[PDB]
């Protein structure tokens, strides 16, 4: 709950946020929008006021101690995470925050696995790459073997944010070993188990190979 | 006039150090305005952090910072300032400044500045090519072990972002940043075209570009 | 009283 929870809504979809800022009846709310790698931009204001220049499809709501924003119909733009405000008399709260993301039909990830290039191998580490491409939705498992152990704890897995043209997700994830301790396996293959795959798909390679 | 702010500083510093942001602003007076500082770590929601109301001299902190950072104004210079103090890791995060508005709703805001804190040292990435096999193929670079963010990936100089996925860095357990940036292309270009993707890490002033080609036997 | 401040500084 420190990280904004999650909704999937599709274009013209009604959605209603409830905002959680440990807040009271007192509270003065306001309501922002914020997309990746900008500034939040304000929406609403004292609970229910609209904000200068925001489409009248945003609204804000007061219900007791329950302070909502409502988006009427959902526009392709306004997919982005959502914060509340309380400000109190001597202090501010943000709420935990809501990401709107696009709804879509599942589509099953391209697999691909790299093994350490000579260079890295020089250097003393080795790196093994997993690359899950252009999936939907966001759930997927991913799960390394090295001769036939199943792994855990020396691999670390990042996603990136879902794209604007298609709505995908992509995925990389990364086995990391001492160049020692990648000598001493031949086979190394990660297991890739997901919504638009009928079956786990596993991608290997063994170590010395073309 | 058109209002903005424009915020300065940030970096990296060691846990116990310190550090000032700037927020210069125009457009409006900030003798007569409130400003606000908030923050938002990585991949984590937002943090208000202090606010400035100069017209009647309060100022008000969080919790999470009280004692430790000082917001405050300079009305002939109209800027507003974070003095950062006995920082630690949990206060990495980008901050902003804004401006406020009825009920300390925040209308303008500055562009945000990223503030590091860790006793790890600056360090340019060691890039290693994700070298393609056999439709489609996939190739990429591994840009590891760099210290701090941010680091910067395009392919071809600019001329390749189609089929472009850089992942968000991922911050491993010695302390230095590691990310992967791969892109989809057809087979059949393997031979004729070639792929350099270019790593630029300003913090440590390094460049790398490196040439990805499908390994030989 | 934070709150509340902004609003007599827009009056002003």
């Amino acid at each position: 709950t420190q990280s904004p929870s999650s909704l999937s809504a599709s274009v013209g979809d009604r959605v209603t946020i409830t905002c959680r800022a440990s807040q009271s009846v007192s509270s003065a709310v306001a309501w922002y929008q914020q997309k990746p790698g900008k500034a939040p931009k304000l929406l609403i204001y004292s609970a229910s006021s609209l904000y200068s220049g925001v489409p009248s499809r945003f609204s804000g709501s007061r219900s007791g101690t329950d302070f909502t924003l409502t988006i009427s119909s959902l526009q392709p733009e306004d997919f982005a995470t959502y914060y509340c405000q309380q400000s109190s008399s001597s202090l501010i709260t943000f709420g935990q925050g809501t990401k709107v993301e696009i709804k879509r039909t599942v589509a099953a990830p391209s697999v691909f696995i790299f093994p350490p290039s000579d260079s890295q191998l020089k250097s003393g580490t080795a790196s093994v790459v997993c690359l899950l491409n252009n999936f939907y939705p966001r759930e997927a498992k991913v799960q390394w073997k090295v001769d036939n152990a199943l792994q855990s704890g020396n691999s670390q897995e990042s996603v990136t944010e879902q794209d604007s043209k298609d709505s995908t997700y992509s995925l990389s994830s990364t086995l990391t070993l001492s160049k020692a301790d990648y000598e001493k396996h031949k086979v190394y293959a990660c297991e890739v188990t997901h919504q638009g795959l009928s079956s786990p798909v596993t991608k290997s390679f063994n170590r010395g190979e073309c | 006039s058109e209002v903005q702010l424009v915020e300065s500083g940030g970096g990296l510093v060691q846990p116990g150090g310190s550090l000032r942001l700037s927020c210069a602003a125009s457009g409006f007076n900030v003798s007569y305005s409130s400003i606000h500082w908030v923050r938002q770590a990585p991949g984590k929601g937002l943090e208000w952090v202090a606010s400035i109301y100069s017209y009647y001299g309060y100022t008000y902190y969080a919790d999470s910072v009280k004692g430790r950072f000082t917001i405050s104004a300079d009305t002939s210079k109209n800027t507003a300032y974070l003095q950062m103090n006995s920082l630690r890791a949990e206060d990495t995060a980008v901050y902003y400044c804004a401006r406020g508005y009825y009920g300390a709703a925040m209308d303008y805001w500055g562009q945000g500045t990223l503030v590091t804190v860790s006793s790890a040292s600056t360090k340019g990435p060691s890039v290693f090519p994700l070298a393609p096999s056999s439709g489609t193929a996939a190739l990429g670079c591994l840009v590891k072990d760099y210290f701090p963010e941010p680091v910067t990936v395009s392919w071809n100089s600019g001329a390749l972002t189609s089929g472009v996925h850089t992942f968000p860095a991922v911050l491993q357990s010695s302390g230095l940043y590691s990310l992967s940036s791969v892109v989809t292309v057809p087979s059949s270009s393997l031979g004729t075209q070639t792929y350099i993707c270019n790593v630029n890490h300003k913090p440590s002033n390094t460049k790398v570009d490196k040439k990805v080609e499908p390994k030989s036997c | 009283n934070l709150s509340e401040l902004d609003r007599l500084l827009l009056e002003l």
